[PDB]
């Protein structure tokens, strides 16, 4: 809706005009409506989300394309809680020893 | 009363770069860039006037474990000498310790 | 805990509710949760430098 | 993109990490300009910026 750089306009003024109905409410439907679809129709989505679907039978669908934005999680701490400093510390100590990797391939 | 506020930064192209027009212009016209830019939207928020200095030893340094003397852009920061650093300043566990680093702007 | 989403502002209320809510009203030390950083959070939460990207 | 533009890069990134403004512990500045550079990552700023040189 706050799109820039005159290319997502582009897809925005599509989806506000389509017929029927491009948009689901629930993200199952979406895989689904991929699914049945042949592969004419497809669906934006968290790459986290579409790296994990990806490893699930059927394993019909795969992922193509990089990214538009970026963005984190982050571990969340009550304001002026004495925790929160250390816990930004730890983070960062493992990140640089590859834990965070290793536990992301054990599970992906 | 405010007084306008000293920033530190590195070359290191095309962040900041020279203007070609350096033989004749003065004050902040000698410089732009990516990083000018995102200067200028950060005191239009904050409100502050600011004057750039190059950096005055070219590196982001890190702690000597001899001497215990930071060099570097980290350097003119720590011992109170240039108020902020807006550079490519990698996040990494040693500079924590010493310097607060806001969430990050970009990824690589 | 029962929310089911990551928390959000009723613009209502003003209230809290879901996982925010349990921080802001104290129930709870500390929270470990895939909640997307965004500037309405931080007014309110503190959180940690990111340790993943998507 | 600069001439004589023969290279090509390809596949994925290895690792991850950020850059950051950075300021001196208990500075004033800490905590405005860190809600400045949330505000501007979200009006979409940061990446016409990069366009406007890459």
């Amino acid at each position: 809706r706050r799109s820039k750089i005159a290319v997502f306009d582009k897809m925005w003024t599509y989806m506000r005009s389509a017929e029927p109905s491009v948009f689901v409410r629930t993200t199952a439907e979406g895989v689904a409506r991929v699914r049945k679809s042949k592969g004419k129709y497809a669906y934006l989505l968290e790459s986290t989300m579409n790296e994990y679907i990806e490893q699930r039978k059927p394993c019909d669908t795969m992922k193509v394309g990089g990214n538009l934005d970026s963005k984190g999680y982050g571990i969340a701490t009550p304001k002026g809680s004495s925790l929160g400093t250390p816990v930004n510390l730890a983070v960062l100590k493992l990140s640089e020893q590859g834990v965070l990797d290793k536990l992301k391939n054990k599970w992906w | 009363e405010q007084k306008t506020v000293v920033v530190t930064t590195i070359l290191e192209s095309p962040y900041v770069m020279m203007k070609k027009n350096h033989e004749m212009l003065e004050g902040n016209e000698r410089y732009e860039g990516y990083c000018v830019d995102l200067a200028a939207e950060i005191a239009k928020h904050c409100g502050f006037k600011y004057k750039l200095t190059i950096v005055g030893d070219g590196k982001y340094g890190a702690r000597d474990a001899d001497t215990k003397i930071w060099n570097g852009m980290v350097g003119e920061l720590v011992y109170g000498k240039a108020d902020i650093a807006i550079a490519p300043l990698t996040i990494t566990l040693v500079r924590e310790e010493v310097i607060d680093f806001s969430k990050p702007f970009m990824s690589l």
